[PDB]
């Protein structure tokens, strides 16, 4: 989920 | 929840095997975006948007590649320009889920020509699914999705006033695209199994175990 949560901002 | 916002999502993001996994690793970064722009996505907890991401993006995505080929005969058309017939879908061995999109999605679309409008509610349905497990309040995403088939349909009265059944129509392609979504997981869980088929970052992500 690190690029996921990343892309969120 | 007004239909012109989700209209304006849509527009803004506007081995075949490994075409296909390359172009939906390149739309899983738009697919970020595209929810941004749903109103009132961005205000749920940081949590909570991640939850409704991993568990409507392959339905999420399936839908707009489908919608994007109903001027395709008997073929889909990639994120990445690429066209792709049925007949190489079945020389590269997924011939029986590639018929099921072409049967029971893009001609279906196509049939009803179906409209922006349209497909942007049907995937802000999808992406405001209450069932997903884990969301720290699912009544008020249950919400959201009531206000999104609200507008949906006085939409559809509205411009299609003739056709009266075209609500219900539109919203029993959702089982359809609920089964296509889960076969299409089934597929990328083996070709990484096998290990023969590259699958990039973003897409190898949302295989991963939840948190
Ligand atoms: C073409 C495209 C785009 C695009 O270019 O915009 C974006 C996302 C996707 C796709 N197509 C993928 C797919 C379709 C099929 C079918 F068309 F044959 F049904 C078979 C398989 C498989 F190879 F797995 F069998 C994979 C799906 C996958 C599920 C969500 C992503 C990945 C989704």
């Amino acid at each position: 989920h690190k690029i996921l949560h990343r892309l969120l901002q | 929840m007004p239909v012109e916002r989700i209209l304006e999502a849509e527009l803004a993001v506007e081995d075949p095997v490994t075409n296909i996994c390359q172009a939906a690793d390149k739309q899983l970064f738009t697919l970020v975006e595209w929810a941004k722009r749903i109103p009132h996505f961005s205000e749920l907890p940081l949590d909570d948007q991640v939850i409704l991401l991993r568990a409507g993006w392959n339905e999420l995505l399936i839908a707009s590649f489908s919608h994007r080929s109903i001027a395709v005969k008997d073929g889909i058309l990639l994120a990445t320009g690429l066209h792709v017939h049925r007949n190489s879908a079945h020389s590269a061995g997924v011939g029986a889920i590639f018929d099921r999109v072409l049967t029971e999605l893009v001609s279906k679309m196509r049939d009803m020509q179906m409209d922006k409008t349209e497909l942007g509610c049907l995937r802000a349905i999808v992406l405001f699914n209450p069932d997903s497990k884990g969301l720290s309040n699912p009544a008020e995403v249950e919400a959201l999705r009531e206000k999104v088939y609200a507008s949906l349909e006085a939409y559809c009265k509205h411009k299609y006033p003739e056709q009266p059944g075209r609500f219900a129509k539109l919203l029993l392609r959702l089982p359809a695209l609920r089964s296509i979504g889960l076969k299409c997981l089934e597929h990328l869980f083996f070709f990484k199994l096998i290990g023969d088929t590259p699958i990039d970052t973003f897409l190898m992500e949302m295989l991963e175990a939840p948190h």
